[PDB]
């Protein structure tokens, strides 16, 4: 950096943080100081479909403390389909985090209604990527929660899934922009061992694309970004 | 002043849009549907057809019934309260016990 | 509570989609279609038509019938479960044996 | 177990889908074409239509039939076999001799 | 392929035989190829599906060649 | 809102506002004075002022300071 100890330093701060196998990016700051963000566990970028939902108006963001986690492959349009997961959620008294390919219609607008009384607590947020890299990176989540994926592609239906299925976090975080999940439970053993395949995955990563965005979702599922 | 249907006829009214109980504790916010259920308030002395005798109709006045929500049934406004009218062909079942 | 139908009409409750088993060991996945295999919960006295007399209908309460799904069956939630309203006309066979 | 179709249907089995010996030795390879010909496997009591009695069916129980499968009929599954559902109406004619 | 309908009379008789099967189709989609992952996620079969070599009139002519390497015919 | 389960048919007077007064012409609409709950006022006055603090922009910032504006002091 031309003789800035300041780049040095920093730099040096950010490799120390995120690890060997985190992710540095630069961006252009808001004001005249250099300023270092580290992102602790992991966060992708994913707003509340339903802002009606913010249940801590101070931050303007969702803020579920020790949820269960249900991953949908299929994008949500029918209540219908939740009813028997929702339900035995319901009676476990534990708040529910949403993340499918997308939630709308009445779906989305019942469970606004459900959590404005008190009946549930639950949030929803869009899956975190697009095309054959979504279902890729929600799987991540699966195993960073100990949740089962309910892909509707490999003969699997919403409606049968049970408490069984559904992820679990220490807490989570949504605001307008991004979903954060802290602390999720997590088979140690098989994090580091779907961290320890990814990692290969790019060993064979044919370009610097199928590089970039593999070591990306290491970073989220290891160490930081 | 109240209503007399005419033989056949069945005069009904409607109970709650999709009550939010179903799935269990769950409040199943309106979902764009409609009820089946409603309660008999008059009855038609009976289906003339085939001439020869008047047969009575088999619910009575008062009564809890699922019917099929098609074009046979009407709505009419009595002393300003929503109201159905449809014939028993219509009246599919009664919810007694 | 349960349900009551009025004559000619049965109540009936659905079967396993596509159970898996079909073609022998192999688990065929649902390929987007239903069941038209059904238990007999419910029965009316039976239709009444032509006047004279009322005949019986010849599915008794228990019963295991094959029908056909067309636009005469009906969809209703009883307790909140699954269940079928149609006529005999449309209930084909029973499954014995 | 077997099936026990309900008055006037019948339960049929179909036979060879364009067997190929048509035009003397030529083997008419699958034009996309069906057959009409099949086995009587069970008969039902028989229509109960116009209340008064209840009329026999005139097909027995392995009869050899041409039927017109139109959309009376119907597809099931009986032990993992292709049987069809469709009533006398639908049975045109008997091949004996 | 598309339908899991023409498989089973075939996919039955290797289940009962116990050997693994490959499947070098001009293609496999829908439900047919889904109920396959869970015919195999499960245990009930082990079965692969992989487009055909080549595209038009070349494709016949070299899925052929396949199945004289096998001992196969050409379905 | 019939965004959140809510039938216009089914308010009462409950869900109503109430003004001093109101003025309404051709271009532009006044309420004089409405009941508004001095508390709670000022609170979605500290929550909106909270919201262009954290304004990822220049137009999220204008509209909001202009809302309080009506909300708060004068135009």
């Amino acid at each position: 950096a031309n003789s800035d100890e300041t780049v040095g330093k920093l730099i040096a701060e950010a490799m120390d943080k995120v690890g060997k196998e985190g992710v540095i990016t630069v961006e252009d700051g808001t004001g005249l100081q250099d300023e270092l963000d580290v992102v602790e566990g992991m966060q992708f970028d994913r707003g509340y479909l339903s802002p009606y939902f913010i249940n801590k108006p101070e931050t303007g963001a969702v803020e579920l403390e020790s949820p269960f986690i249900l991953l949908a492959d299929k994008k949500i349009s029918n209540i219908r389909e939740m009813l028997p997961v929702l339900e035995a959620v319901a009676k476990a008294g534990k708040p529910l985090l949403i993340i499918a390919e997308d939630v709308e219609g009445e779906a989305l607008a019942t469970l606004v209604v459900n959590t404005m009384r008190g009946i549930v607590k639950v949030a929803a947020v869009k899956a975190p990527g697009f095309g054959d890299r979504r279902k890729a990176m929600l799987q991540d989540i699966a195993t960073l929660t100990g949740g089962t994926v309910i892909s509707e592609e490999i003969g699997m239906e919403l409606e049968k899934a049970t408490l069984e299925d559904l992820g679990q976090a220490k807490r989570v975080v949504i605001n307008k922009d991004t979903t954060t999940i802290i602390d999720g439970v997590g088979e140690e053993a098989a994090i580091q061992g779907r961290v320890a395949q990814i990692r290969q995955q790019i060993e064979e990563a044919t370009s610097d694309y199928d590089r970039e965005k593999l070591q990306e979702r290491v970073a989220k599922l290891a160490g930081g970004v | 002043m109240n209503i007399r249907p005419l033989h056949d006829r069945v005069i009904v009214k409607r109970k709650e849009v999709e009550t939010k109980s179903a799935g269990g504790i769950v409040l199943t916010g309106s979902a764009a549907a409609k009820s089946t259920r409603g309660e008999v308030l008059a009855v038609g002395n009976g289906r003339i057809l085939e001439n020869g005798e008047v047969k009575p109709l088999d619910v009575k006045v008062g009564d809890i019934v699922i019917f099929n929500d098609g074009y046979g049934v009407k709505s009419e406004k009595i002393d300003n309260e929503e109201v159905l009218i449809m014939s028993e062909s219509d009246i599919l079942a009664i919810v007694e016990a």
